[PDB]
């Protein structure tokens, strides 16, 4: 019924390992099967550089990768099940940043939502 | 879109009282609730963010609590500087929405006004106008009654009053009453008096001058 | 030393546009987000929009989407808010505010500007007359004396009053302005001082009315 997003404020992991940035969302059009785009960006909401982008075709559960920085970002959540959780592989100290979760439906301009508050990823050495 | 309702709209509290004001959101705002204090003529001042985090420098008597839809701010022992309007704000999603505010007014012991009168300045008089100012300084409570008398004739329709906001150091108010006449009218009369009644006064006090003096 | 400086006041004609400024100093401008907030007198606060001063990325309250435009000028570290097709319903105070660490779960407003009082009106600006309220036997109380300045016939609000160039603040009452039947405003600013001080101290009210570019210093003397 309403757009909303569930994202923890903090995730910690050791450099060289893999971290999971969880993200789930609620949305209107509760059985939407149209074209979907999932985006993760870093640094700043709405304005930071994207680190991951995939898109799913109408009626398809496969979110095809359009962008994955260093090849180390991968979607774990099924977006047709309201899960946009992201896996970061082979973490580097430079990955210690704030990340923001974003989804875009097709249709009206307001069928899109990005986490106003992001998840801080802590990379331990 | 998210509605924010504060309670109460206004309240009186005494020095040293423990005061709590509440804010309820129409949705879960995930503890992204901030509280601000504002006094007349000044910009808001952020006190608490993320529902329970004190901005550095904010006194420890302030605290905040809540989750989901229900939030509160508590002052554990009220000080005079704590008067003002308090606003809550959800910043969980766009558009940010503020509550309607809580007016916090301080109750203190009765204090009679110090009453002063100022004749019009010579500079104003040569411009053709005479303004006579009666000043009621640092009284409580706010209610005060001022009447102008010109040669013992009670005046109406030629004065304007203004009351200060409550004072952050002693929780008193002050009042100005300004009687404005033409220079010709002013010079037709002799005795200018303002008569003040107030709960702190055992009987009405009169301040007056003679236009000659 | 963080500062957000806004002009105290702006008088603009109905139908016209105004560009309100918020000048930053004392920090790296491009690293922070700035928010604009409206306050109509007697009412509460309402969010206008956010802008990232590092990228010109804006988010607006839908209510204002055809009314307000947020921009930044990074050469002068100035944020701007333009309001178009002004009416009397737009007369209000507009604040800019800075966020700490916008986007962190721990972000918050860490600095507020002083606000711009916008008056929408067809009327010409008018600067005040300033008259002394002289201390005398009729303005003493228990060894203190009251004195002040009467600031008359100006438009629009506000005027600012200081005493002795800001060195005197304690014991000052600058009363809320009253509306005179001419549509011009008037106020008094009074201060209480030691009676004994009156023969050695100087008391000068400093009256500033920016819309008319009026600056007046009035020395107040006994009698």
């Amino acid at each position: 019924q309403r757009w909303s997003m569930q994202v923890p404020p903090e995730v910690s992991a050791e450099a060289g390992d893999a971290a999971v940035l969880p993200c789930t969302f609620t949305h209107p059009h509760r059985h939407y099967d149209g074209p979907l785009t999932a985006i993760w960006r870093a640094g700043e909401p709405y304005a930071g550089p994207q680190v991951f982008r995939c898109a799913a075709a109408r009626g398809s559960e496969l979110c095809q990768t359009a962008l994955s920085l260093h090849g180390r970002f991968r979607l774990l959540g099924n977006p047709r099940r309201n899960d946009l959780s992201l896996r970061v592989e082979r973490l580097a100290l430079a990955d210690d940043r704030r990340y923001f979760c974003r989804v875009e439906f097709a249709g009206d301009v307001h069928d899109r939502y990005e986490s106003r508050h992001g998840v801080r990823l802590h990379v331990t050495a | 879109d998210i509605k924010m309702t504060q309670s109460p709209s206004s309240m009186y509290a005494s020095l040293g009282e423990r005061v709590t004001i509440t804010c309820k959101a129409s949705q879960d705002i995930n503890s992204y609730l901030s509280w601000f204090q504002q006094k007349p003529g000044k910009s808001p001042k952020t006190l608490i963010y993320r529902a329970n985090r004190l901005v550095d420098g904010v006194p420890s008597r302030f605290s905040g609590s809540g989750s989901g839809q229900d939030y509160s701010l508590t002052i554990s022992s009220l000080e005079y500087e704590d008067m003002g309007i308090y606003y809550c704000l959800q910043y969980d999603e766009f558009p940010y929405t503020f509550g309607g505010g809580t007016k916090l007014e301080i109750k203190r012991t009765v204090a009679a006004p110090s009453v002063f009168i100022f004749p019009p300045s010579d500079e104003q008089l040569k411009s053709g106008t005479a303004s006579v100012v009666c000043l009621l300084n640092n009284f409580y409570p706010r209610e005060a009654k001022v009447q102008w008398k010109v040669d013992n004739a009670l005046q109406s329709g030629n004065s304007q009053e203004s009351v200060t906001e409550q004072d952050s150091k002693d929780s008193t108010y002050s009042l100005s009453s300004t009687l404005t006449l033409s220079k010709a009218d002013y010079e037709k009369h002799k005795v200018y008096a303002c008569e003040v009644t107030h709960q702190g006064l055992s009987s009405p006090v009169t301040k007056s001058f003679n236009r000659g003096e | 030393q963080v500062q957000l400086q806004q002009p105290g006041a702006e008088l603009v004609k109905p139908g016209a546009s105004v560009k309100m400024s918020c000048k930053a100093s004392g920090y790296t401008f491009t690293s922070y987000w700035i928010t604009w907030v409206i306050q109509r007198p007697g009412q509460g606060l309402e969010w206008i929009g956010d802008i990232y001063c590092g990228s010109d990325t804006m988010h607006y309250n839908e209510k204002f989407k055809n009314k307000a435009t947020l921009t930044v000028d990074t050469s002068s570290s100035t944020a701007y808010m333009q309001l178009s097709s002004l009416t009397s319903e737009d007369s209000a105070v507009y604040y800019c505010a800075r966020w700490w660490d916008y986007g962190s779960s721990y972000d918050y407003f860490d600095y507020w500007g002083q606000g711009t009082t916008l008056t929408v009106s067809s009327a010409s600006t008018k600067g005040p007359s300033v008259f002394p309220l002289a201390p005398s036997s009729k303005s003493t109380s228990g060894g203190t004396a009251a004195l002040g300045c009467l600031v008359k016939d100006y438009f629009p609000e506000p005027v600012t009053v200081s005493w002795n160039s800001g060195a005197l603040t304690s014991g000052v009452h600058t009363f809320p302005a009253v509306l005179q039947s001419s549509g011009l405003y008037s106020l008094s600013s009074v201060v209480t001082v030691p009676s004994s001080s009156l023969g050695t101290q100087t008391y000068i009210c400093n009256v500033n009315h920016k819309p008319s570019n009026t600056k007046v210093d009035k020395r107040v003397e006994p009698k």
